[PDB]
């Protein structure tokens, strides 16, 4: 390349490679509150499962990061989601953030029922999420559904997580099991261990879309540095033969 | 060409081009064995250019009130703009006309740089209309050179941010041209009123072209006078800036 | 050639292969002969030495002369001014690049440097115009996306981004073709397009129509006909 | 005696270049104290032109910033503690200034000295 070609392209990737480290600050900074609510809600989960446990047509719900550069973690992980969902690939989904709702054509894209937006702008909580799961328990009839697949991104490690999948379920998911003898209180369990499920899963999913993009975001920062390294490398040897150049032409200019 | 700027008359002279006016008189320095320069050029190259720009005048009303321009062509090798003529012509030139092949393929015709553009007379050479329209459009075209290489870099962005590039990429269009099809100052004007204002906004970037090419044959058929008052006197009042927003409103209902 | 023009009265073709060793040997004996060199060490008369010879390769209004002239780059520098000069003359001109052929591609024609003055809406008309504008945008969109592509990868870009660099990457293998004089060395049978086929072809890949064929269909078929019987082959 | 304080305060400065470098995700206690020593330290490094320095004069400053005394001190007043510390010297401890000077030698007894003297002036 020519070395004006080479001083375009080697700016380009110097001014990526500052973005992506100030993304990697704004992630970084967010990964403890991050961490600290998926914890928090992992805890907070224990009340409900201290009965669920004992107690023991098809529908789509997706919880995913609502804007891209979060590496491959949020949008791999709802793509494997629905390609797992696929068995029921024409049941309605309703989706929150715009990498679930890209994930969702792993299943059949116009099954979409219902849609949410903005969750990436603020941090997990059920002060709007409530509000939400009202409109679409209103919209979709999710407190009488059979089965309804909410799938949300697991932060397995702390740069990195896999996909999950949990089924919300009718009142008579619990009201018909047999081991209820352990114990509508039944419909007021499939609002409020719905509504906890669901918090518990957009926190465990805003946890792994911040500690992927935290560590993918420095990934790419790192990968800037070899290509800028070898860039440098080849605009050197430009300049050394350019430098070559003028000596001979000075050289042959004196001569004469 | 200076007969006619001493006579009087205007005249534009076209140098196409002063490089290889540059070869040829160091193929006469060195056959003459004349002592190489930078590039084997002579030393006194830049004084042959200058004292052949120089001639380019504007001359009092004493003297006629005549006039030569001169718009020397440089083909840079591979934008290597440091290069010895290169360096010399715009250090005598005032101003200049940049153009890049990448703008060229990315459909951008005819190419030229608008952040690399300059001319040092400026605003003084410019029809009133047409200052007055293209007030903000500098402003605008410079946001969006930012923050267009921003946004491919893939991070989101507000809507405050957006709407630079929404006009920017429009704008960026509604600057495209094809060849030997100029336009008069009489049908500039509307375009860049339109595009700068943000009536744009509402138009499919890929249909800008058809808007550009309907909007004037609209202003042509149903407010002719309009066009008559931005020919003849050059300038815009304020009945005319009216009435050129209700023009365009009305078109841009579609 | 210019006997056969001016008094056979014919048209005539001219095949000059390669034309750089006419200034190479120029530069050579150019030092012997007193001159003093220039630039990188060519001698002064370059320019008029090559205007000497161009100009008499023209048409004229005895007849018709048609000139393919291979010119060498040496040290791949397009820079240098013996193809820079060449450049002048020339009114089409096709760059082959080492940086395709090291992709596998033949020709290897550079599709943004290669430039000819009847690509033209008056000359070629407006669909081919269109079509090849649509190519050359596409393939210059996705050579800015390249160093973002390297850094974050295809899963990054915006979905019209990630279209048009698939679709950029579909067209550029499409432009590759077998030649009946390689069957030697690359061992695929020749091909040759009609220039219909080659438009209605990208303008169908423009289209959309074919974007669910793999990229490896593409390479080094011919025509689109070619290009589904490919698919049709790597399915099975 | 300078030798003996400047080669622990190479390490300090060393630390601190690569912390700063990392930070610039709250800091691991460790690092935070490296940060504090690094900055205080630094205002040491500061110096006003034709303004030379005595090694007599040196050494407790060195000191003081090494054994992490005056990191007691906000540092946007550590330029008004180091005249002041050392005018104290001069008036409660010119013995070990003038001890610096003729042996060149941080003594057991001297070095000891030194320690007392900066925490009386750090508590003052």
């Amino acid at each position: 390349a020519t070395l004006k070609e080479v001083e375009m392209r080697l700016k380009s990737i110097k001014n990526i490679e500052k973005i992506t480290k100030t993304m990697k600050i704004v992630a970084s900074t967010r990964l403890s509150k991050a961490e600290k609510a998926k914890i928090s809600a992992k805890k907070m989960d224990e009340a409900e499962q201290l009965f669920y446990k004992n107690a023991e047509k098809e529908l789509i719900v997706a919880i995913t990061s609502d804007k891209g550069l979060c590496g491959s973690i949020h949008s791999q992980l709802a793509k494997a989601v629905r390609r797992h969902l696929n068995d029921q690939p024409n049941a309605d989904i309703v989706t929150i953030g715009d990498k679930i709702k890209m994930q969702l054509l792993r299943t059949h894209p116009n099954n979409i029922k219902l849609s949410i937006n903005g969750i990436g702008k603020d941090a997990p909580t059920f002060q709007e999420s409530a509000l939400i799961a009202d409109k679409l328990l209103s919209v979709m009839k999710a407190g009488t559904y059979p089965k309804i697949s909410i799938f949300y991104n697991d932060p397995v490690s702390s740069l990195s997580f896999e996909p999950s999948e949990k089924p919300i379920f009718n009142a008579k998911t619990i009201e018909q099991s047999p081991s209820f003898g352990k114990f509508n209180v039944p419909r007021d369990l499939f609002e409020y261990t719905l509504a906890n499920q669901m918090l518990t899963a957009m926190a465990q999913g805003y946890a792994a879309e911040i500690s992927a993009r935290r560590n993918a975001m420095d990934n790419a920062s790192k990968n800037a540095g070899d290509m800028i390294n070898r860039y440098s490398i080849l605009y050197n040897r430009t300049r050394q033969a350019v430098i070559t150049n003028e000596l001979v032409d000075i050289i042959t200019g004196a001569s004469s | 060409g200076e007969w006619f700027r001493d006579n009087g008359k205007h005249a534009l002279i076209v140098y196409d081009d002063l490089s290889k006016q540059a070869v040829a008189y160091r193929q006469l320095s060195l056959l003459l064995r004349r002592p190489p320069g930078r590039e084997a050029y002579p030393g006194d190259v830049f004084y042959l250019h200058s004292r052949l720009l120089e001639r380019a005048a504007k001359l009092s009303e004493k003297e006629g009130s005549g006039s030569l321009t001169a718009l020397p062509v440089i083909e840079t090798q591979g934008g290597d703009v440091s290069a010895y003529i290169p360096t010399n012509v715009i250090s005598i030139t005032d101003g200049q006309i940049f153009l890049e092949a990448e703008l060229f393929y990315k459909g951008i015709r005819p190419a030229i740089n608008v952040g690399l553009s300059v001319s040092r007379v400026g605003s003084a050479a410019q029809v009133k209309a047409l200052k007055q329209v293209a007030g903000s459009l500098k402003l605008f075209l410079a946001q969006y050179r930012e923050v267009a290489a921003f946004a491919q870099f893939g991070s989101d962005l507000d809507a405050s941010t957006k709407q630079t590039l929404v006009r920017g990429e429009r704008l960026t269009q509604l600057l495209k041209q094809n060849q030997y099809s100029p336009l008069a100052t009489e049908e500039q004007v509307p375009l860049i009123y339109a595009g700068v204002n943000g009536h744009l906004d509402g138009i499919e970037l890929s249909r800008i072209g058809e808007f550009e090419s309907s909007f004037l044959s609209y202003l042509k058929s149903n407010h002719n006078e309009l066009l008559t008052e931005i020919r003849e006197k050059g300038e815009l009042s304020k009945e005319l800036l009216a009435s050129l927003k209700s023009a365009t409103e009305s078109f841009v209902a579609t | 050639a210019e006997y056969f023009r001016d008094e056979e009265g014919q048209d005539v073709l001219l095949f000059i292969d390669n034309i750089f060793r006419f200034t190479q040997a120029g530069s050579e004996v150019s030092a012997l002969l007193g001159r003093i060199p220039s630039a990188v060490g060519y001698q002064p008369t370059l320019a008029t030495d090559m205007g000497l010879l161009q100009e008499r390769i023209t048409t004229t209004k005895k007849g018709s002369v048609t000139s393919v002239q291979a010119v060498y780059v040496p040290a791949d520098d397009l820079t240098d001014p013996a193809p820079a000069t060449t450049f002048a003359h020339l009114d089409a001109t096709t760059v082959l690049s080492r940086g395709i052929s090291e992709l596998g591609i033949y020709p290897a024609v550079d599709p943004l440097d290669s430039k000819s003055r009847l690509l033209d809406a008056a000359v070629v008309g407006q669909e081919h115009y269109d079509v090849a504008s649509k190519v050359q945008e596409t393939l210059q969109t996705y050579k800015s996306l390249q160093d973002i592509i390297a850094i974050l990868g295809m899963d990054e870009l915006s979905e019209q981004d990630k279209l048009t660099v698939e679709r950029a990457r579909k067209i550029q293998r499409f432009l590759s073709q077998p030649f009946a004089v390689a069957e030697v060395f690359t061992g695929i049978p020749g091909k040759l397009v009609r220039l219909k086929d080659t438009v209605a072809s990208f303008k169908a890949v423009l289209e959309g129509k074919y974007d669910n064929i793999p990229e490896h269909a593409f390479y080094m078929v011919g025509g689109i006909e070619d290009v589904v019987a490919k698919a049709e082959k790597l399915a099975a």
